[PDB]
This record gives structure tokens, C-alpha cells and sequence, in this order.
């Protein structure tokens, strides 16, 4: 994170000697190193609790600004303050100081405070005003609307599914049967190997073990050509489930409906093969043995 | 000592100035950053006694002893005391030793060896014989006295560092 | 410093504060159990200073002397000063004292007997004549210097005591 | 330690017990008129210690130089220390000393000038000559060696001086 | 090492374990009471080898060094390695000597007497003359050569102690 | 470490474990097949040092003795201590004993016989005389000095066994 | 020992731990990083022994040997064995040999060069002849018997290297 360092006085009469420049959009990496000191000596400020005293233009009143720094060494009279979304959100030319209090109970004891420094805020894209949609709008208002229709929305989508299924379910003595029927074939057309069938054709006299994987917009298969796809290299890969059969240099590959495409059948040069259909690739490799010939089953 | 601020409107006032005073007062009898007339302290600093010092007890100053045969058979034994280094003299001559000759065997270590040339008076045992042997800021011994094959040096004394 | 112990309702809140603050400051000042920067002090314990130590007066350390006629009108004056013993060899040679030979007349006593056997250079008034006197951890003094009948003795130096 | 009085009926008493404390309580640590454990002090007054002293660092006392040929050529550099005064025997003999002769040249300072007759044992370079030099309270030193004219004249060591 | 007891319904039972069998196995590589084979060790207690012992680097055995002239002007260098002692003859023959006679101006020290008398053969420089002597339990050493006046004793070997 | 075996279902695992761990500290400490920086242990196998060996105490050799006439009155005593062996000389020569000539009285075993010939170096008390006997690794010792029927024999030293 | 890690939750906990509490006892008794009562096993460091240490087996120690004809036909074999060098004399003299003269025939090499200057007694065959020969720090032998033409040089033992 970014450090700026700072030797402030309590003695020396600087009152606007040491700038602190920094951006809106900071969020923890702003950090003051600062080193306090009295008489020409480090100052210890053991038993006083520090603070970030900040005098914002624009935004006064008894607590202009004040938080308590958690980083620092009173020992050595040094301190670390990180930058918060308060100090941040005053964009322009402000003042600022370093206070140490020893407060009990309500009313303080003892509280010292260092000399003031520039505490220069610079606007970011964010801070600035811009014209959308005929009015004038901030980021965080706009990014606040935007988060709360993507989560309004998702659970208006939640609650129309489960109205709706209570409406075919739960109302009816035979509906609940339809619902149930409907969701698990619907499973068995996807997760269970029982609907798409393919033959491969091999050397080995044994068994060999065979994964298949299925994947769109793969190395060259994308529609408008090399890196025209969405995801560059392929999208998302699924393996396949699979119930294996087999008979002499014969593997029968059992896979789920969803899974079924009648593509193009391509052999490389040991135990893999491919099934593309435009952007759509099912890959078939093979352990122990290589493929010869591969095709679908009627 | 570890002290508690008193302030108006305090809770437990009479109790926390009592805490303070008695937390004084046992710093004033035993331990805290304050040398004591009773009891084993160890003390940090440049102190400057401009009065009259006396001890009872035994004064202690930092020890380095080294030992080793110079040449010829001749071994010197070395003892120091803060500013002072304490000589003796010991062994049996085997090998013939030149007059005015330097002694290559074992060289005195640069701690022992003092600012000043100094000269170790000695006596050689069966006569009235007398030596000399000169350390320089070097610590490259040297024999002083007349050629000589066979005899026992002896000789304990103290010399200056500075 | 005796203090007076201080509780809530306490007659004369104050008045005891004072006094006890008072006594404090005395013993900051001069007295106590406290060593000050001005005046003559008692310490006592194992004192050790890590730094530098200066001393502008005089160092006083444990002092015993003695003298004694070690044999053949051969006196030796001792004086130990800590850990180390200065000596001082005086008088006139009566007898005859062979060479190598132990002096039986008077015993170095314990408490200014080295650890080590030390040698004690010496000069015979008159000639180049030179001679040591070697002090064992026994007290017997032995002259290790030739067989001599006259002569007077002298020497003057410091000898360690411990190693 | 600089304490204001305390009375009954005091205008603003709690801050007068608090800086009456913080000032005997900064005394305890730094500065005042008491001997702390750390930091360079100076101390003043006859202090006794009857304890055992441990010094880990560096030891001074008073220390006077001399130096100066006492007669025939011979020069003796002298360094005080304390209660023990450390010779050094230097130079070359020009003229003829003659035996049991006070050296008349320079005398010793009577700063340096022990109580008690003191005897520095000395060897020539070159023989097996031996000789020593007596120290009165006058200061005119005495040669008790035979009559020399020629020789060169070493030895180191120390003399006590009460 | 330090390890922490194991019961029934134990709260965190799972480090508890982790954490004592992790101290065992860091004793197992290094530190604890156990000697490994790696690194510097210290072993206390009287261990019996039973099989062979091969040493590749240098071992080390208390050693003691004494040195002093027999008699006669015969000097003897003796070095103890624990039950050997290593002799070695120099010196030059000054006084007269008897055949079979006792050397009584220096004894050898108890700790490097034999049990038993043994016999150091050495030879005189310049001709083919020999010679022994025998040290017995007490220390007084005997030349068993001819009536010797002058000439160089010389010899270095090993004699045993037990 | 005698230890219990830890498996899935056991009956008070808890108890086991614990008394399986203190077993095995047991043995870190005092004990067991592991060598220890304290007590006296007793160590089989062969054992190769390949740094540096630091003996504070006393160490101890096998040790065999032999004493015996070699021929014409002098007995040699041998003493083994691992790869050196201690040979000393002594009595009295009474019958003549020819130059270069084997003494067939009696010979040395051949646990103290070296591999090379080793020539023992002696002196005979009243002269300057000496004597040297080889040792082959027969047994039969030969004296290799000259004639001799009277003197007494004398030397003491250390000889290699191994080549 | 190799140890597996036991936390909250984990698969196979009294498998591992039973596993890890083998994997250790098994260091116990034999191989790892730990030096054993039983078996032959390889130590590395430096070893300080303060206690009593007894080999009942043979002691091994680094062994260097070195033969040369010093100079007249004399030959020397030299065997080096810890802190130890074992000295054989052999051969026979062929050339006159002068009193206290040098031997330039050949040098004794550093690694076999004692500190202190060390003399070894030798016999000559025929007679009660005696002989030593020196070994400086540099290597060059000499003859420190009287001036010899021919003969046998023999003697045997040993001689220190470090004082």
C-alpha cells in the first residue's frame, strides 16, 4: 500500500507546512506515516489514545471529524493512519491534525495535539457528477440502484418459481405426481448415462478405460473464427457420466440425452477423439489402448 | 514508578492518591530505576565521583588471561586487570637465543600489547645473571640480554597498558 | 520513608497529604535508603556498573601490612591492597644462604600467599648482582639466586595473589 | 524535588497533588538530586561501600605524568595512578656515575616522592649487569650499582607511594 | 518433551494430539535429551561401545604439559594424553653425574608417575653413546648411564602410565 | 516403545493414545534403543564418527598382558591397548647370547605379533652400551646386537602391530 | 519421522494417528535421524563426552603412510595415526654420513612435520652403537651421531606431532 510520511511538530509554529495529497477512490491503500515530535525530541504519547482530527470544509460542527488510530508506536511517538471512506469523501482543499486524549469517564483528563497539515482531496471518476439518462448522477447512488435491482430481482425470480410450483403441487392430490415425474426424468436426461450411445474401436485386447469430457467455443471451433468466442481456449467443461460396456477391441461409451450431438468425427493420433458439431466438441480419451474408428449408435 | 492522574471529580480519590504514595514510597526502600544503600543492584552509565571512594568488600574489573611460549623455551604468562597487565616469567631455555634477537615462536596478543615500550626485568636461576625482555606496540618480543643456551627464567611484576 | 495511610473520610484530608509528601521529598533530597548526589553515603550489596566509572578523589580497598626477617637478615615488607600485594626487600646479609635453598627463619603468612609460585627481582648494592626470592602457596620462602654469606638486598614492586 | 504546599481549603487541589506527584515521580527516573541506574551522573561526598563493587567498564583516577634524565643520561618517565606511581627506565649513560652517588641532574617531584625508601630494578642491555635506584621523600635519587660510564639502562614496573 | 495429557471428552482433541506428536517428532531431529546424528552435541554419563568405533575427524583427550630440569642439566618435556604420556630429553650435561644415581634436583609430578618403573632410552650427540632413565611411583628419577660430566641428551617417544 | 495399536471403534481410544505418547517420551528422556546426553548407556554396532570427537573423562581399551624369558635371562613385558602394544625390558642376562642369533627360551603369542618386523630400542645399565631385538611376525624374537653373556637390560616404548 | 497432520474433522483419524505414532516408534528402534543402542549407523558433529566413554571393539582413526630414503641409504617409513606418527628405521648406509650434518636425499612432507623438534633413538647392527635422528618443523632430516660410512640403521616407535 502507498505511504505518505510526515514529521509533525507540536512545538514549531508550521500551521500549513506538509501537504497530504490523495485521491476519492482510495479505498485502503492511503496510508499517513506520521512521526511526532516536541522540542526537537520524539514526543511519547503513552496512555493517550491518537486520533485523526480532520477539519472539512463544508462539513463542520463540535465533531467535524474524529477516529481513533489503531496503528501506532507511543513509545517512539510514531502512528499510522490508513485513509477511510470519511476522510475520502470530502473532495477539496482541507485541514488537518493529529490529537492524543486520555478520556475516562465521559469528561477527558489530558489531550495534546500536533500542528495542522494540508489534507488536499483530489475528485476521482466516481466523486464527479455526470448527466445519464437526462439527470445528473454520482457512482455509488447509481451502483447502489443497479445492486438492489440484481438482488430485488433475484428474489421476485425465487418467489415466482414458488408460487407457481405450489400452485401445481400443493394444491392438488394427483399434481404433486406431475411436478415430481417431470423433475426426474429431467435429471436422468442429464446426470444419468442412459441416452446418448457411441462405439469405439480399438487395438487392445482388453479393457480399456475410457473419460469423456464435453465443451463449446473450444481452440478453433468458435463461430467467427480464432478468439471470436466468448471465453477464449473453451468455455465451461463437463464430464460427461458414462456406463462402459465392452467386447473384443469394441468399447460401448453409454452417455445422458442432454449429452447426444451428431457432429463431425475426428481421430488424432493416439487415444483421443472428437465429436464437433459447430462450437459444441465431445472428447473421448482413452488410457492403455488407441482408438482406430468411432461412431454413433442408432 | 506507575502512577494514576488525579483530577476533580474523581471516583476512588483517597484510594488512588494512597496507591500513588505507597507506590512511591516503595521505590524510595527497594528496586525501580534508583540506586539503593541495601541490596544487589546492577547500575548503567558514565558516573562521575567527584568525592572520596571507599570499599569494604572486593572490587571487581573485567579478566583476560593468556599464556604461551615466546621463543627459545621462555613462557610468558599474562593477567589483565582493567589498565594494568600482570607479567610471569616461566619455562626452561632448550635452543640457543641471540643477543638482542627477536623471538618468532608465539607473538603477544594486540590486547595485552601496551602504548609504550616496557621492560620486563627477569633473573636467571644458578647465578647472579639479569634479563630484559621488551614488549613494543607490535607485541613482537625481544630478547635483551647477552646470547645464552641454557638457564631458567624467572620474573613476576606488573606493567603498564596506557 | 514512614507514611500515613490514606482512606475516604479521612480527618484531616489534606494536612496528611502534605506531610506525606514532605517526608518523601526529604529523603529525595538527603537521607534514607536512597543514594544522593551530594553528601557522605553507606552502601551496601553487590553494586555492578555496567558503564564507565570515574573517580576524581582518592580509592581506598582493604589494606594489611607486614614485615618480618625471612632468614639471614633478609627482611621482606609486604602490603596487600585488594588483589594485589606490594613488596619491599630490605636489611643486610648475616648468614650464609645456599643456593636453592628454603628460608626456615620466618613463614610469608596465609592471607598474603599467592595461588601461584611468584618470583620477586631483586638487586645486590655494590655489584651487577642479581637475585630472586620465589613465594610459594605454602608461606616457605626459597632463594633461588647462588650461595651467598654478604651482601645487602633490595628490590621494590607488586606481586598478584590470585589466578 | 520542587512540591507545593497542600492545605485544607485549596483552590484547585487535585491539580496541585497530581503535579506535586508527577514531580517527586520524575525524580525517581531522571535528573534531581538521587543517584538512578541509568544515565551519566556525577556524585559528589565520601561514599562507603561494603559491599563487593563490580566495574564491567572502565576505571579512572587522577593521573600526573613526568619524565625527565636523572643524571649521567639516564631518563625515568614517571605516571601516577591513584596510590601507585608506574617507572619506566630509558636512555643511555653518557658520564661516569660512580657507585652509591645521588644522581644530581633532575629530581623527582615531591608529588611522586613516596613515604618509604623504594628500590626499581633495572637490567643493562648487552650483560647479565643488573641495577636498582632508591627513591627518598628529597627526591635526589641514588645509583647503587658499580661505577659505570657506558651502558644503555632498561626496566618497567611500579612503586607504591604511602 | 513437553506434552499435554490425553482424556475422555477432552475439548479440542484433535490438536491436543497434533501438538504432542509434533514436539516428539522435533526431538526426533533435533535437540532434547537424545543424541542424533547431526549437529552439535553434549553427552554426560559413562557409555560402553561394545562394537567398533571409527573416527573420521580428530579426537580430543585431556591433556597436561610439565617441563623442569632433572638433574645435572637434563631438561624433560612430559605431555599426559590420558593414559600415555609423551617424554622428550634436552638439555646439555653441566655437573658431574654418577652411574646409578638419583636426580634430585627436580621430581617428576604424581599425576604423570607410572605403576610401574620405566626405562627412556636416549642418545648422547656426537658418538654412539646410549642411555636410560627410570622413573618410579615416588617421582625421583635415576640416570643408570656411566659417570657423565658433559654432552647433549636427546630422545622422544611414549611411556605408559598404568 | 511397547505400544498399543489405535484403531476405528475402539473401546476407550482416549486412555490409549495417551499412554501410548507418554511411552514413547518415556524413551526421549531415559531408556529405550536410543542413545541419551544423560546416564550410562551401554551402545552396539559400528559406530562412524565423521566429525569431531571431544573426550572430557577417561577412555577405556581392550587390554591383554604377557610377560615371559625370551632367552638367557631377559623377560620382556608386553601390554595390548587396541592397535599399539607396550613393551618393556628387563632382568638380567646370564648364559651368552650370540650376535644376531634367535632366542628359542620362549616366543612372543601371535595376538601380539605385528604384521612388519619392529626393532626395540634399549640401553644397558653401567655403559653406553645398546641393544636392539626384532620382532618378526613368527614370534621368534632375534637379537641383533653383538656377543654378550652379562649386563642388565633395560628400555621401555610402543610398537605398531598392524601395516 | 514423516508425520501426518491430525485437525478437527479429518477422514481416517485413528488411521493417522496410529500411523504417526508407529512412524516415530519406529525411529525408536532403528534408522532416522537418531543415534541407537543396536545396528551400525553414521554420525556427523562435533561430540563433546564429559562422562567416561569404554570401547570394548577396535578404535579407527585417519591413517596417512609415507616411505623414503632420508639421505646415505637411510630409509624411513612413517605411519600417521590421529595426533600419532609411528617411525620405522631401516635400510643400510652406503655413503660416508658426516656428525651433525643434514639429509637431503629426501624431505619429510609437512602433513608428517612435528611441532616441536623430536629426536629418535636408533640401533646400529653388529655392536652397542646408538644413533638419533632429528625431525624439524621444516622436514629436513639430520644425523646427530658421529660420522658413519657403513652399517644398519634400525628402530622402532612413536612420536608426537602437536605440542
Amino acid at each position: 500500500m502507498t505511504e505518505h510520511f510526515i514529521t509533525l511538530s507540536t512545538t514549531e509554529p508550521n500551521n500549513n507546512i506538509g501537504i497530504v495529497k490523495l485521491r476519492h477512490a482510495d479505498v485502503n491503500s492511503q496510508a499517513i506515516v506520521a512521526q511526532i515530535v516536541e522540542n526537537g525530541q520524539p514526543k511519547n504519547f503513552e496512555g493517550l489514545q491518537p486520533f485523526f482530527c480532520l477539519m472539512a470544509q463544508e462539513a463542520t460542527g463540535q465533531g467535524v471529524s474524529e477516529e481513533s488510530v489503531v496503528s501506532f508506536d507511543a513509545k517512539n511517538g510514531t502512528l499510522k493512519y490508513v485513509a477511510s471512506d470519511n476522510a475520502l469523501q470530502f473532495v477539496g482543499r482541507n485541514e488537518a491534525y493529529f490529537s492524543f486524549r486520555k478520556q475516562e469517564g465521559g469528561r477527558w483528563i489530558e489531550q495534546f495535539s500536533t500542528r495542522t497539515f494540508h489534507y488536499i482531496v483530489e475528485k476521482s471518476i466516481y466523486s464527479q457528477p455526470f448527466k445519464d439518462s437526462n439527470y445528473w448522477w454520482t457512482f455509488k447512488e447509481l451502483y447502489r440502484i443497479f445492486n438492489k435491482y440484481i438482488e430485488d430481482g433475484k428474489k421476485s425470480w425465487e418467489q415466482f418459481v414458488e408460487a407457481n410450483r405450489e400452485i401445481l403441487e400443493s394444491i392438488d392430490p394427483g399434481g404433486v405426481l406431475l411436478a415430481k415425474v417431470i423433475d426426474i426424468e429431467k435429471i436422468v436426461n442429464e446426470k444419468v448415462p442412459a441416452g446418448f450411445k457411441f462405439v469405439l474401436e480399438h487395438d487392445s485386447e482388453y479393457q480399456p478405460e475410457v473419460k469423456v469430457t464435453s465443451y463449446k467455443n473450444a481452440i478453433g471451433t468458435e463461430t467467427d473464427g480464432f478468439d471470436s468466442g466468448p471465453v477464449f481456449g473453451g468455455g465451461t467443461i463437463y464430464n460427461v457420466p458414462v456406463s462402459l460396456s465392452y467386447d473384443r477391441q469394441k468399447v460401448y461409451v453409454e452417455m445422458p440425452k442432454s449429452y447426444t450431438l451428431a457432429g463431425d468425427i475426428i481421430l488424432i493420433d493416439d487415444g483421443t477423439l472428437l465429436v464437433i458439431k459447430e462450437t459444441q466438441v465431445l472428447c473421448f480419451k482413452m488410457s492403455d489402448a488407441k482408438i482406430t474408428k468411432g461412431y454413433v449408435f442408432v | 514508578a506507575s502512577i494514576k492522574k488525579v483530577y476533580r471529580g474523581m471516583k476512588n480519590g483517597a484510594e488512588t492518591i494512597n496507591d500513588d504514595l505507597e507506590a512511591i514510597n516503595s521505590e524510595l526502600t527497594s528496586g525501580g530505576n534508583v540506586v539503593h544503600k541495601t541490596g544487589d543492584e546492577t547500575i548503567a552509565g558514565k558516573k562521575t565521583f567527584t568525592g572520596n571512594v571507599e570499599v569494604n568488600g572486593s572490587l571487581t574489573l573485567p579478566t583476560k588471561s593468556w599464556s604461551g611460549e615466546l621463543g627459545g623455551g621462555i613462557i610468558l604468562s599474562l593477567r589483565k586487570k582493567g589498565t594494568t597487565v600482570e607479567y610471569s616469567i616461566g619455562g626452561e631455555i632448550s635452543s640457543s637465543i641471540l643477543a638482542n634477537s627477536n623471538l618468532v615462536n608465539r607473538s603477544v596478543p594486540n590486547e595485552f600489547c601496551p602504548r609504550n615500550r616496557c621492560s620486563l626485568v627477569g633473573h636467571m636461576v644458578g647465578g647472579w645473571n639479569a634479563f630484559h625482555i621488551d614488549i613494543p606496540s607490535s607485541g613482537v618480543c625481544q630478547w635483551f640480554g647477552p646470547t645464552a643456551s641454557s638457564g631458567t627464567p624467572r620474573g613476576t611484576g606488573t606493567y603498564p597498558i596506557d
